[PDB]
């Protein structure tokens, strides 16, 4: 219901339900693993090999071929299993070759149900009776002070839930030009969100062929294991036009120098160090997570005056989403060659 | 047109060091590739190796060392030494030109392709026995 | 490996280990007495001077094995066939494939 | 309380790398930023960098960069997620880097921003 | 979507016995009951049985019993409960069965009964 004669001040950074709307999702993410199984017989002794390929002694296979004993549905027997890892996952415990998982030592890992994915789904938050939700339609809105066109609605519009740390991905597009926002520029502890009004679309894909192979924990326990890797071992990777990228990047160079004057010299360069998931722009592709080399994007300098970039990833199957004390989780294989299409929408 | 044309001893005494040459017709030694296979009587053809300017001499993992390839550019021939020769290594030789190309299955820039070579025309042959 | 077929017909002469990637064969032959001749270069390429109808099964395929197809044979097709695999998997192969040998009537 | 314990002080020679602890102790140690801070006789004070210790997302001043290196080794044990340890690697050591370093957090409070470090640690001298 | 994979097409002789299995996915298989119908040139179509998966409780037509027999095996996994294995083996066969098989579930609307079978499958063709 569109508003007449009315501004009201507002702030995005010391806003609530934002908090809300982490720890709702925290703690639902929490309650879709309390049915599936926890992987407490498979922190076990590994022993790995190669994997079957030809080998370069300068790179390194991002596959290890890994068997060792696993208990059976019944508790006599024992069985000798095979599977197929990534080098991020394991690691040598100290002639002989013997592994482990790198989370033996943290959390047992509750593997994630194969049965339920995570792809996002619109949800709406809807206030409760007697509160009223307001959203400002203002173009120009920086996201702090006086918007002078609001409108209040029962329900929020369409909030596609992403894990993206860098590169947000199928956001709401800006209205007409690129907005940065932030809440203090001179601040540089304080992050910027850039949206633009274009987006950008990315392809990604792992061209690498499974197949899943289930191994019998005990009674009504499954294990899903990688099998055999149909093909060529190739390399998972994403795509972006070049001249949308760089026409995109002129664009918040543009919008950038409003804040800085117009005599000012911007470059973009990677980023500089920490853990795996805060340095490269990590994202799930169905189910598959993706932890992709963003050096090829960010690598440009800006004077006061039919390609498309490739850049790799790596695949991680236990991540630490969060980064709770004890609480991991496997994800299992997925099978045939995984793409999936999206719109990088802002920066950070 | 090309055609090759070795030469050798052809009685050999073991643990002598065995040294072939090949001569050129038409193309010159800088012009292409050069390859040296071997086979016994009767049996599948043995890849030794190939031999090229500009570091291209890579060779058979199985020998590595008793073998040493080599061209002649002052008199455009090609040229071959062995050492410590065996009853195994009674066999017909040839050099062969062969040429090169690139099998491309996934990204380039991620070097995920490879060289293969095959050889075009073949030389002659040169049956080399070991025997005492 | 003896294979015989009436001249006229078809024939097809596999070799070699069963593939596992993308791969680059090489099929060589060889009459009695005489030194090697390339006939197929690649998966299905043929140079000059070798005629048409020696087709060569894609490397595009997963796990199978390299064929040779050869249509209305003759007696200068009567020679020892080679196969030289190229897998973008295994290693190089400093070795020939098995002695595949043809025989007509 | 809130402590930060450094590690004593070192001498060491030109061109050689110091690598400095601070060990944080007795509150959250995954929300709060570690900055990196300096003081030069005859120069005050000079910042150096920050590091969110959630992920080890790290900022470091300008004229710094290709020397400094910082890193971070969580607590993950169900007992004790309190403590915490920080890391700062300087490289390219100059005679002119001769100076005390501090690694301080921000206050708490609600209009507390990130800069004005509430906690200090001890200090530790380098001299080259 | 909903599913339902016949086998192909078979060749018996007089007097054997055909088993035509029946898989089913894309819904929850217990709920549903699963008919068998039969299509014959010059004679239309002549209803066979139903069988309910949650348990197997059948029931025959009248004029073919003693011939047929409805069993089915379900999918006892955590992962995959959606899909669904039903058969049905016909027995005492002589050359009048030469007809066009079909395994049938109704549809899952409110007002939607039993017989109005909305999903078949594609048919399987015996000739004897
Ligand atoms: C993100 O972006 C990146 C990059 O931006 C993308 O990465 C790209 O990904 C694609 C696919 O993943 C890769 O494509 C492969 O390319 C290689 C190399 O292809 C080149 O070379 C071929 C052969 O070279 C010969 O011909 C050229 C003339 O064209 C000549 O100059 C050269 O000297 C040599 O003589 C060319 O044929 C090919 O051209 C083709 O593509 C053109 C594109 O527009 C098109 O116009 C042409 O008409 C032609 O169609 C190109 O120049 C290919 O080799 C490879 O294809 C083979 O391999 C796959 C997997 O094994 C298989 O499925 C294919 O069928 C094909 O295998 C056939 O070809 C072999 C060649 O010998 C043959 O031996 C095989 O047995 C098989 O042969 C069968 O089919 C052929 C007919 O095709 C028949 O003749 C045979 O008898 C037999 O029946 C792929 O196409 C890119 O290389 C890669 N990188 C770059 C930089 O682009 C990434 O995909 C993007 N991701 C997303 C999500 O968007
Ligand atoms: C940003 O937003 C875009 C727009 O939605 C997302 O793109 C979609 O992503 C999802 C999840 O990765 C894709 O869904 C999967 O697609 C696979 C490909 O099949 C497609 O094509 C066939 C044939 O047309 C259709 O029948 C099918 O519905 C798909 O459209 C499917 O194989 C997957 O199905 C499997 O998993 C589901 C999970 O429930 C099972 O129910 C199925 O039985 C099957 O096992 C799955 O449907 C979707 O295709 C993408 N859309 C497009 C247009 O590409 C981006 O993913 C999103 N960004 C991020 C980071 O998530
Ligand atoms: C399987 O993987 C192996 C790698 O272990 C790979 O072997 C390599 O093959 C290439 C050609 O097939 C060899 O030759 C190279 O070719 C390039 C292209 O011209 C040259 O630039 C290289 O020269 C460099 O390296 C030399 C030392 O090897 C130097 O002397 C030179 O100055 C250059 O620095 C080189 O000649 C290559 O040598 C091998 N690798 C090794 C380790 O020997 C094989 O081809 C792969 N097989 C398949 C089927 O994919
Ligand atoms: C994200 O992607 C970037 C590139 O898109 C990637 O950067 C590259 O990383 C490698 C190693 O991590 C760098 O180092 C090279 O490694 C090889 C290994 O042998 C060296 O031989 C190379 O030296 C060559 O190049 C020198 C300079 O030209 C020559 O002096 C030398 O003689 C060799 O020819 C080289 O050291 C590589 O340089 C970068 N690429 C660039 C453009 O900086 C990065 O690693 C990816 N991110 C992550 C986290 O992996
Ligand atoms: C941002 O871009 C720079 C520019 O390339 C990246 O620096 C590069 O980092 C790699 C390691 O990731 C260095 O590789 C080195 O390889 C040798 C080989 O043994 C090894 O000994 C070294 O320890 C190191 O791993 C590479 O030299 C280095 N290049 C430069 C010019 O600094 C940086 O990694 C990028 N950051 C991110 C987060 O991508
Ligand atoms: C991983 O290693 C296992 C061995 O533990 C491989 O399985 C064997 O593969 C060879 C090669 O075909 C067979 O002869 C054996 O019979 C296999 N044994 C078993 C128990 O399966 C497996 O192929 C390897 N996987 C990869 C991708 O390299
Ligand atoms: C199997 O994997 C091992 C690693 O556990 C390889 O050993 C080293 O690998 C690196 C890079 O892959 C090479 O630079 C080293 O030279 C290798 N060490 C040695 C002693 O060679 C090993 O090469 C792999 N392959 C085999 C056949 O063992
Ligand atoms: C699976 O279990 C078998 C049985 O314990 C393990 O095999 C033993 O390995 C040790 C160490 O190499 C030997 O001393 C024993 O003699 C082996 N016993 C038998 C019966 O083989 C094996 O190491 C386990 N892992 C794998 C991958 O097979
Ligand atoms: C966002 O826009 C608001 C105005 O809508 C800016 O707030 C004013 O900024 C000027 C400086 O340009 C100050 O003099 C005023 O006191 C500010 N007013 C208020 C209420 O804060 C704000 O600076 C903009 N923020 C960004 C990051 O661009
Ligand atoms: C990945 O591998 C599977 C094999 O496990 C491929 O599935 C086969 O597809 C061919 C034709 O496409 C069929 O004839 C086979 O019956 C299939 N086999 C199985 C086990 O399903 C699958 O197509 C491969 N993926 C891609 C993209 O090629
Ligand atoms: C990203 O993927 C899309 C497909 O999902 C690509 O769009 C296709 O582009 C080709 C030309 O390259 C057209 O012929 C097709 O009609 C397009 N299809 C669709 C569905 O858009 C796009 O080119 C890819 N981008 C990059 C950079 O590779
Ligand atoms: C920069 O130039 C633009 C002209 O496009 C002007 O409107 C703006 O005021 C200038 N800003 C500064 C800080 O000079
Ligand atoms: C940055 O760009 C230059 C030139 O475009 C390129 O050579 C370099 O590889 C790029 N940086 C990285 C880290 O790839
Ligand atoms: C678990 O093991 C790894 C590998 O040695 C080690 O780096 C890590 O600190 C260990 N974690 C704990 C809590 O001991
Ligand atoms: C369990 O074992 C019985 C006996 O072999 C078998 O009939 C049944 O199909 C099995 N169930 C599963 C889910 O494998």
């Amino acid at each position: 219901i569109h508003l007449e004669n009315v501004t009201e001040e507002f702030n995005m950074w010391k806003n609530n339900m934002v908090e809300q709307m982490h720890t709702d999702i925290i703690s639902l993410w929490d309650q879709s693993l309390k049915p599936c199984v926890k992987l407490t017989p498979l922190c076990v002794t590994l022993q790995c090999t190669n994997v079957t390929n030809n080998i370069t002694d300068d790179m390194r296979g991002e596959l290890k071929n890994c068997s060792f004993n696993m208990t059976t549905e019944l508790r006599d027997k024992k069985q000798k299993v095979y599977s197929l890892f990534y080098r991020l996952d394991v690691v040598q415990i100290n002639s002989n070759k013997e592994y482990r998982l790198i989370n033996c030592n943290t959390s047992a890992c509750t593997q994630a149900c194969p049965k339920v994915s995570f792809e996002p789904i619109p949800i709406h938050y809807c206030a409760p009776a007697g509160f009223a939700i307001l959203k400002c339609k203002d173009k120009k809105f920086n996201g702090t002070g006086p918007c002078p066109s609001v409108s209040t609605v029962q329900c929020t519009h369409g909030i596609k839930p992403v894990v993206s740390t860098q590169l947000l991905l199928n956001g709401s597009l800006a209205e007409e030009e690129v907005m940065i926002r932030s809440e203090n520029i001179t601040n540089n502890a304080k992050n910027i969100l850039v949206q633009f009004n274009t987006p950008v679309q990315i392809n990604c894909t792992r061209p690498n062929n499974n197949t899943r192979k289930s191994i019998r924990i005990g009674p009504g326990q499954a294990f899903y294991a990688t099998g055999d890797i149909i093909g060529d071992i190739r390399q998972a990777h994403c795509n972006v036009s070049k001249a949308t990228w760089n026409e995109t990047l002129g664009k918040v160079v543009k919008q950038l120098r409003k804040h800085f004057g117009n005599n000012t010299i911007i470059r973009f360069a990677n980023s500089s160090g920490g853990d795996l998931e805060v340095t490269t722009h990590s994202f799930n592709c169905g189910g598959e997570f993706f932890y992709c080399n963003t050096s090829g994007l960010f690598n440009s300098t800006w004077i006061s005056n039919n390609d498309s970039i490739t850049l790799p990833c790596r695949i991680k199957q236990i991540i630490n989403m969060w980064q709770r004390i004890g609480q991991c989780m496997y994800a299992p294989p997925i099978q045939g060659v995984i793409r999936c299409v999206s719109n990088i929408t802002g920066l950070i | 047109q090309v055609h090759l044309q070795e030469s050798g001893p052809g009685l050999v005494k073991p643990s002598e060091t065995l040294s072939l040459t090949c001569n050129v017709s038409g193309t010159l030694v800088r012009d292409n590739y050069w390859s040296w296979i071997r086979q016994p009587l009767g049996k599948q053809p043995e890849w030794i190796g190939y031999v090229h300017d500009s570091g291209d001499t890579n060779y058979n993992p199985s020998l590595k060392s008793r073998v040493h390839l080599s061209l002649d550019k002052s008199k455009n021939l090609v040229s071959l030494r062995l050492t410590g020769v065996t009853a195994a290594d009674s066999a017909i030789y040839y050099c062969a030109t062969t040429k090169h190309g690139r099998r491309i299955y996934g990204v380039v820039a991620f070097k995920e392709w490879f060289t293969y070579f095959y050889m075009d025309v073949w030389g002659k042959g040169t049956s080399v026995t070991v025997s005492s | 490996t003896f294979v015989s077929v009436a001249p006229g017909q078809t024939a097809r002469i596999t070799c070699g280990e069963e593939s596992l990637g993308s791969r680059s064969v090489i099929w060589y032959q060889q009459r009695p007495g005489q030194a090697p001749s390339l006939i197929i270069y690649n998966n299905n390429d043929r140079p000059s001077g070798i005629p048409d109808r020696f087709s060569g099964s894609p490397g595009s395929t997963f796990g199978t094995t390299a064929t040779l197809t050869i249509t209305s044979v003759e007696a200068g097709d009567e020679a020892d066939y080679y196969c030289h695999i190229w897998d973008s998997r295994r290693p190089t192969n400093w070795v020939f494939g098995e002695g595949t040998t043809l025989i007509v009537l | 309380q809130v402590q930060l314990v450094q590690s004593g002080a070192v001498i060491k020679t030109p061109g050689s790398s110091v690598k400095i602890s601070c060990r944080a102790s007795g509150y959250n140690f995954r929300d709060y930023s570690i900055h990196w801070v300096r003081l030069i006789p005859d120069k005050g004070f000079e910042w150096i960098g920050w590091i969110k210790p959630l992920w080890g997302a790290v900022s470091y001043a300008r004229q710094l960069q290709g020397r400094v290196s910082m890193t971070r080794q969580l607590s993950q044990d169900p007992d004790d997620p309190d403590w915490g340890v920080a890391y700062m690697e300087f490289s390219g050591l100059t005679p002119a880097d001769t100076a005390e370093y501090f690694c301080v957090r921000r206050g708490s409070c609600d209009y507390c921003g990130d800069f004005p470090w509430q906690y200090w640690g001890q200090g530790t001298v380098v001299v080259v």
